[PDB]
Order: C-alpha cells, then sequence, then structure tokens
C-alpha cells in the first residue's frame, strides 16, 4: 500500500539529510531515496574480526561544516567512528584511530549509546552516553571534540566527562534512552536505579552546558507519569516538538516551545523489564528547567559516591499526568512521534506487537485512534523521522525489524470506520462523512445524503424486559450511536430516555455511546431514546407485578 | 387549536419555506408539496426531525397542535413566533440558528427540553418564563449574566459551556442539578457550587480569567485570584516568563517591558458525586 524498504538485517538508525534517507543496520549503511523509499547507494561496514562479530549501528552524525560527510560509529574496534565524505552533489571513506590511559578514539558501547553532535565554537562536538560494566575506559558521559584535521577527537579536562565509579560500573548501570539539544543545554533521557542497592528503577532527564567541552551545569531529575495513582516509571520511547495551539492552551505552553512527549511503561517487580502496560504525558522544557532552577538535592551517588563544579541530583521525582487517560493501558507502546494539523496535536504510536496508530492529543481527554492496524509483528522501534512542512502533507518513517515504512500524516481514508460516530470522530482533516451505511469521502457519495454531523440512534436489545411496579430497576439499553456531535466531539450530554410517559433518569458517569443506564420506576410500553439529533424506539418493556 | 385551516389545501401554500414544507411533505409521505393537506392529517404530526435541512422560516408551524418532537439544528432560522402557540411542545432544539428572540416561548408551560447553542445569544431573561424546564443547553453563545436561571429549580441538566461567565453565584441554589458543564467561560471561584451535592457530572476545564491592567514594574507582584470551592487559592501549576509562586502571591522579574503575564492552573476537585478538574489560565496586561 505505502513505500517500504526491507534490508538485509536489522535497522538501528534513520536520518534524513537533503532527500537522501540513511540506514544504520547491522553489517551495512543504506541510503534509500527520500521519494519512493528506493535503494540508490549502500556501504558494507560488514562483519569485522579481532574472531568475526558482528558491526551493530550505533549512530549516525551527518555534518556538513567543514565538508560534505557522514560520520558512523559501530560496535566492533571499540565503538570506533569513520567518514563518509560525499564526492559533489551526492565510497571515500576515512577512519578516525590513532599511551593507553585513555581512548577518545574510542567513542561507542556495544551495549547501548546515543550521540548527539553540534558545533560550538569552530569544533564539532560528540556528546555520548554509554552504557558499561567491567573491562578495559569507555565514558559513560562524555563530550569529545574533532579537530579540523578530522583524523582523531581529543578530550580537554577532567570535567569533559562524568563517569561511574568503577565500584558501581557493573552492580547497577544505566541505559541512555535517548538525547537531545534545547535551550542552550543538552539533555540526556535515562532508565537507572532509584538510588545505589536499590530493588526498583527510574527515569531520569539529564542537563548541563559545554565551553571548549564544558560539561559545567550537570543534573540529574527522576520523572514519573502516573495514572489517577498508579505509576509508570519506564521510559520506553521519547519525541521532542512543538505543540499544536489546542494542546498549548491547556498546558500553557507557547508556540515556539519545546515540549517532551515521553511513553512511559509499568516496570516488573523490583526490574526494569517493563510490562504490558503504557502512560504517555508531555513535559515543557521551560516547566523542567524552572525546576532545575530552583533549590532538595544530594551529591550525583553513581559519580561521588555515598560520601569546583557539582555533579549534582534530585531526589524527588517531578510527576505528569497520562494524556490518554489510561487509554493504552494494556498494551506496550514502544515508539512515539508528533506531528500538529490544524490546532490539533496528533502522536502516531507503536506496540511492542507491530501496530502503528495515529492518536489526537489533548488534556481534555482520549480520542479514539483514527488509524489503527498492523505493520509487520516485529515490535516499532522508537527510532522515528517526521518530514512534515507547509503546502505539503508530510509522513512518517517507521521501523519494524529489517523494514521501514511511509506512513502519510493525513492517516489511511474513511473506509475503515465501523459506525456513523467512529466515522464522525475521525479529525477534520481525514475528510470523512457518512452515507447511510457506509462511512467514506465527500464526492464518492452514492445517495446524496452525505453528513459530517448527524447521527440517528438505534436500539438492539434492553435489560430487564420487565419490571416490578414501584421498582426502580437499571435498565440496561444496549445499541447505536446514542451520543451526539457537538464543538467536534461526542458525549451523551443531550441524550434522554423517555418511558412511554415518563422520563428514565440516566445516570451518565455509566453510560457511553453504545450503552445506556438509568434508573426507571415508579403495562406494555414504548422506550424512545433521543440523541438531541432524532429519536427511535423500542415497543417492549412491562411494568410487571410479581 | 386556536388556529386552523377550514379547506383542504396544498402544503406549498401553507408552508411558505421551500425546504420546510418538503419536509412536511416526506413527514406525511405525500408525493409532492403541491399535493393537498387537510387538517386531519395536520394534527396527527407527533414530531418533525429537520436537521441541516437550510430552513429560513418555520412559517405554518401553527397548524401542528398535537406537534410534541421537535429536531431544528442546521438551519438559518431567526424567528420562532410561529411556535408561541403550540401548547403541546416538549423537545425544542435549536442550535446553529440565530435565534436570540426566546421571548416567543413565553406560554409553552409544558417545554421540557431546550437546546440553544451556537445561536449568538447574549440575553436570555426571556427564560424567566418557563420554571419548568429540566434540561436547557445554552453552550456556545454570548451569555454573560446569567442572574435569570436563578428560577430555573427544576433542572436536573445545564450546559453553559464555551460562553463568558466569571459570575456563577446565580447557580448556588439549583441544588436539582446533577450535570453541569461549565468550561470555557471565565471562572475564577467556584465557591457557588459548594452546595450542589446532587451531581454526578461536572466540567470545569479551559476557563479564560482576565485582569484589569496593571503598569508594569521590574519586580511584578500579582495576587493569587483563583479560588476553590471551600475559599482556599489554588496553588499555581505553571507561571510565564519564568515567575514564581510565593502564596498567595505570583511573582516576575520583568527587566524589561512586556505587555503581559499569566498562569495556568490545575485543581481536580470533586462535588457530591462529580469528579471534575477546575483548570485554565489568569492573563494580566500591562502598562
Amino acid at each position: 500500500q505505502l513505500p517500504n524498504f526491507t534490508a538485509e538485517t536489522p535497522i538501528q538508525n534513520v536520518i534524513l539529510h537533503e532527500h537522501h534517507i540513511f540506514l544504520g543496520a547491522t553489517n551495512y549503511i543504506y541510503v534509500l531515496n527520500e521519494e519512493d523509499l528506493q535503494k540508490v547507494a549502500e556501504y558494507k561496514t560488514g562483519p569485522v574480526l579481532e574472531v568475526w562479530k558482528d558491526n551493530i549501528n550505533m549512530a549516525l552524525v551527518v555534518d556538513t561544516y567543514y565538508d560534505d560527510q557522514l560520520i558512523s560509529c559501530g560496535s566492533v574496534n571499540r565503538g570506533t567512528c569513520q567518514r563518509h565524505v560525499f564526492p559533489h552533489n551526492h565510497s571515500e571513506v576515512h577512519c578516525i584511530f590513532s599511551e593507553p590511559s585513555q581512548c577518545p578514539d574510542c567513542v561507542v558501547s556495544a551495549l547501548g549509546a546515543k550521540v548527539l553532535s553540534s558545533v560550538k565554537d569552530r569544533f564539532i562536538n560528540f556528546f555520548v552516553g554509554n552504557t558499561i560494566n567491567s573491562s578495559y575506559p569507555l565514558h559513560s558521559i562524555s563530550v569529545r571534540r574533532l579537530k579540523e584535521t578530522k583524523d582523531g577527537f581529543m578530550f580537554l579536562t577532567d570535567q569533559s566527562y562524568i563517569d561511574v565509579l568503577p565500584e558501581f560500573r557493573d552492580s547497577y548501570p544505566i541505559k541512555y534512552v535517548h538525547a537531545f539539544e534545547s535551550n542552550n543545554f543538552i539533555y540526556f533521557l535515562t532508565v537507572q536505579r532509584e538510588t545505589l542497592d536499590a530493588q526498583t528503577f527510574h527515569t531520569r532527564i539529564i542537563r548541563f552546558c559545554s565551553i571548549n567541552s564544558g560539561l559545567h551545569s550537570y543534573m540529574e531529575m527522576p520523572l514519573e507519569c502516573i495514572l489517577t495513582k498508579e505509576v509508570f516509571n519506564i521510559l520506553q520511547a521519547a519525541y521532542v516538538s512543538k505543540p499544536g495551539a489546542q494542546l498549548a492552551r491547556q498546558i500553557g505552553a507557547s508556540l515556539n516551545d519545546d515540549i517532551l512527549f515521553a511513553v512511559f511503561a509499568q516496570s516488573k517487580p523490583d526490574s526494569a523489564e517493563p510490562m504490558d502496560r503504557s502512560a504517555m504525558c508531555a513535559f515543557p522544557i521551560k516547566y523542567v528547567n524552572d525546576f532545575f532552577n530552583k533549590i532538595n538535592v544530594r551529591c550525583l551517588q553513581h559519580f561521588y559516591g555515598p560520601n569546583d563544579e557539582y555533579r549534582t541530583e534530585f531526589t524527588t521525582a517531578l510527576q505528569r499526568v497520562d494524556l490518554f487517560m489510561g487509554q493504552f493501558s494494556e498494551v506496550l507502546l514502544t515508539s512515539i512521534s508528533t506531528f500538529i494539523k490544524g490546532d490539533l496535536t496528533i502522536a502516531n504510536l507503536g506496540t511492542s506487537e507491530g501496530r502503528f496508530m495515529q492518536v489526537v492529543v489533548s488534556r481534555s481527554g482520549p480520542s479514539t485512534p483514527h488509524v489503527n492496524f498492523l505493520l509487520d509483528s516485529h515490535p516499532v522501534s522508537p527510532e522515528v523521522i517526521v518530514e512534515h512542512t507547509l503546502n505539503q502533507n508530510g509522513y512518517t518513517l517507521v521501523i519494524t525489524g529489517k523494514k521501514i515504512t511511509k506512513i502519510p500524516l493525513n492517516g489511511l481514508g474513511c473506509r475503515h470506520f465501523q459506525s456513523c460516530s467512529q466515522c464522525l470522530s475521525a479529525p477534520p482533516f481525514v475528510q470523512c462523512g457518512w452515507c447511510h451505511d457506509k462511512c467514506v469521502r465527500s464526492e464518492e457519495c452514492l445517495s446524496g445524503t452525505w453528513t459530517q454531523q448527524i447521527c440517528l440512534p438505534a436500539i438492539y436489545k434492553v435489560f430487564p424486559n420487565s419490571a416490578p411496579l414501584e421498582g426502580g430497576t437499571r435498565l440496561t439499553i444496549c445499541g447505536w450511536d446514542f451520543g451526539f456531535r457537538r464543538n467536534n466531539k461526542f458525549d451523551l450530554k443531550k441524550t434522554r430516555v423517555l418511558l412511554g410517559n415518563e422520563s428514565c433518569t440516566l445516570t451518565l458517569s455509566e453510560s457511553t455511546m453504545n450503552t445506556l443506564k438509568c434508573t426507571v420506576g415508579p403495562f406494555n410500553m414504548s422506550i424512545i431514546i433521543s440523541n438531541g439529533h432524532g429519536t427511535t424506539q423500542y415497543s417492549t418493556f412491562s411494568y410487571v407485578d410479581p | 387549536a386556536m388556529e386552523t385551516i377550514t379547506v383542504p389545501t396544498p402544503i406549498k401554500q401553507i408552508f411558505s419555506d421551500d425546504a420546510f414544507a418538503e419536509t412536511i411533505k416526506d413527514n406525511l409521505k405525500k408525493k409532492s408539496v403541491t399535493d393537498a393537506v387537510t387538517q386531519n392529517e395536520l394534527n396527527s404530526i407527533d414530531q418533525i426531525i429537520a436537521n441541516n435541512s437550510d430552513i429560513k422560516s418555520v412559517q405554518g408551524i401553527q397548524y401542528l397542535p398535537n406537534v410534541t418532537k421537535l429536531f431544528l439544528n442546521g438551519n438559518k432560522l431567526t424567528d420562532i413566533k410561529p411556535l408561541a402557540n403550540l401548547k403541546n411542545l416538549g423537545w425544542l432544539f435549536l442550535d446553529e440558528n440565530k435565534v436570540k428572540d426566546l421571548s416567543s416561548l413565553k406560554d409553552l408551560k409544558k417545554l421540557k427540553s431546550l437546546s440553544l447553542e451556537h445561536n449568538g445569544i447574549s440575553d436570555i431573561n426571556g427564560l424567566v418564563h418557563l420554571p419548568q424546564l429540566e434540561s436547557l443547553y445554552l453552550g456556545n453563545n454570548k451569555i454573560t449574566d446569567i442572574t435569570v436561571l436563578s428560577r430555573l429549580t427544576k433542572l436536573d441538566t445545564l450546559s453553559l459551556e464555551d460562553n463568558q461567565i466569571s459570575d456563577i453565584v446565580p447557580l448556588a441554589g439549583l441544588t436539582k442539578l446533577q450535570n453541569l458543564y461549565l468550561s470555557k467561560n471565565h471562572i475564577s471561584d467556584l465557591r457557588a457550587l459548594a452546595g450542589l451535592k446532587n451531581l454526578d457530572v461536572l466540567e470545569l476545564f479551559s476557563q479564560e480569567c482576565l485582569n484589569k491592567p496593571i503598569n508594569h514594574q521590574s519586580n511584578l507582584v500579582v495576587p493569587n485570584t483563583v479560588k476553590n470551592t471551600d475559599g482556599s487559592l489554588v496553588t499555581p501549576e505553571i507561571i510565564s516568563d519564568d515567575g514564581d509562586y510565593e502564596k498567595p502571591n505570583v511573582k516576575w522579574h520583568l527587566p524589561e517591558f512586556t505587555n503581559e503575564v499569566s498562569f495556568i492552573f490545575y485543581q481536580p476537585v470533586t462535588i457530591g458525586k462529580a469528579k471534575a478538574r477546575f483548570h485554565g489560565r489568569v492573563t494580566q496586561p500591562l502598562k
């Protein structure tokens, strides 16, 4: 259906650079063509030996500051990077490698790494987070600059890195989930122990700045996404972008404001593994920095130990609430992107079982995913791209195993909606209407009865059939389209039930667009239900006497 | 029936509105609007369902005395006088019209349900004539003063979302309220809703409180005016321009002049059996 490319081996990283896609895969680096994901070039980083190993890609960093080129780091030769220079408007691949107390040209851990890259003051700087156990140095949080000679990196001072005390190296590890630069700071997102020798696990955000190779304002802060009071402690994925106007007003953000859309999971007992239970909330950066600039804190334990520049830490987690109000409570969300259409904020997500889906994100309440299907059975990776611009309708590159797919930002038509309500619940830019018996587009309408506003009720049973005289029994009215469409949403606000001559007191807090609950009493009567639009009938309910 | 036709007449001549006639035609199962109908047929009508049908006048509606159900959202109506003498009217729905002259309903003493969202309505003092109302949907209008709602004490369901109410004191006694919707207004203080022990569903999201202009100062201090149901200040969630909350004060540092500042608040509430989230943004103009 939509453009997709399958590789010979798993895809680890994807960057886009002037209409060309770059894939970081095991033993290969692919160069697809944005338009149709067609494979234009490749490079076999191959199976390297030293006793054969596989070269799992750990990073891609393009930079055209000096000259148009692509830097890539593998997991074989102690995380060593290599230059790929383009020959004009477009094989000539260099390498970075030179008394062994330290090793800067050794950049990346095979245990997991994240690499930022920013030309601060005439030089390219690599900010890197490495997971690690026992073995002869790779640093856990480093900033090694590359020289204009282009053949090797170099640390400046002792402060150029922050690591883990050798005594706690293997004991308790730190996974770097995601990293980004914003507001003139650098940010790393982690999953690590709550405290040294503690059985549970955390999600933390890291911040610092850079001077030469500064890392000068270092600080760690815990982040929690709780449900209304169940805690989701393990960050699974995290994307960073601007908010749509709607979402913003609610959270007190401005249109250029950066926001952290993080997907958390509920972890297993005393573990860092996730259960099939997911949540999501948004962290406004400035909001975060607001706390980072106030004064209850200890001295970074995994750095100093229990006892100029302080590397510090907070001892109480900031926490927000799930924007899906428990919608994904029993699924494992493993990937997140975020784009704006209209005033709306839409998140395209991914299951731990291969389900891409797009969802209107609102502080007011969850909406029903207008897209929701099966990419392959392989779990979706948190590695994603979002190319969307004006005069255009954009797309998302999503990776599932060896495959990467280009998915439109307007969803995939209306044909898949089951009833008038879901059909009419879709976001304006999908352009769906109801046509009596099917959901579909405007100009494709059979009978001239296309509507984007109107739905009529329909009953399909009641429980129970009869009911005692004075008895205020609960009536359960099963059916369809019992709700009304105001603003751009559906609810049972105007919904009414009539028992022939007398009204039937609905409890709204317990009723859905498909199920009505209301107390009845004080025959052979007709029940009439109106959703505000029209009415329907049921001539069965009797006021019996035992 | 005071109003009535004496001899068989074509529908097209009773009901002037091209569309509304065609609505009748379908309702009484006729074939053409030219076809005749007798007063008899006109009296067998209990309900009219005509949403988004481009109705600009309900002229001829007076000869339908037994009608009890009207669904007329999505039309161009602006004159409801033809309705005034339909004694048997109970449900009447006119959203997305332009009817602002609610004084025509003064004698619909059987009217229980009234929907009038999206009409451009400022003055709803006409409502003083319908105490028996059980359900009122005045959402999405220009209503500022809801003093008149004091008298509708039989409402079990009221909706005023999306207007310009800041003063809800007139709601204090409507104990028989079960469903109350107040989002998108200017509510600053929920002291008014204290006694509504019958509520089951309540909404209070996205308020928009605005303050009177203030001389900007380099170290501004704006008092917290948001108040919870009991009277207690509600601690601010987020403050613009790197501001702080040293209760009961909001503080800024403004080394340079800016048009305004502001802070969003978020306060989970519970009234009776209802669980809502009182939330919104306070805006402070500066000069």
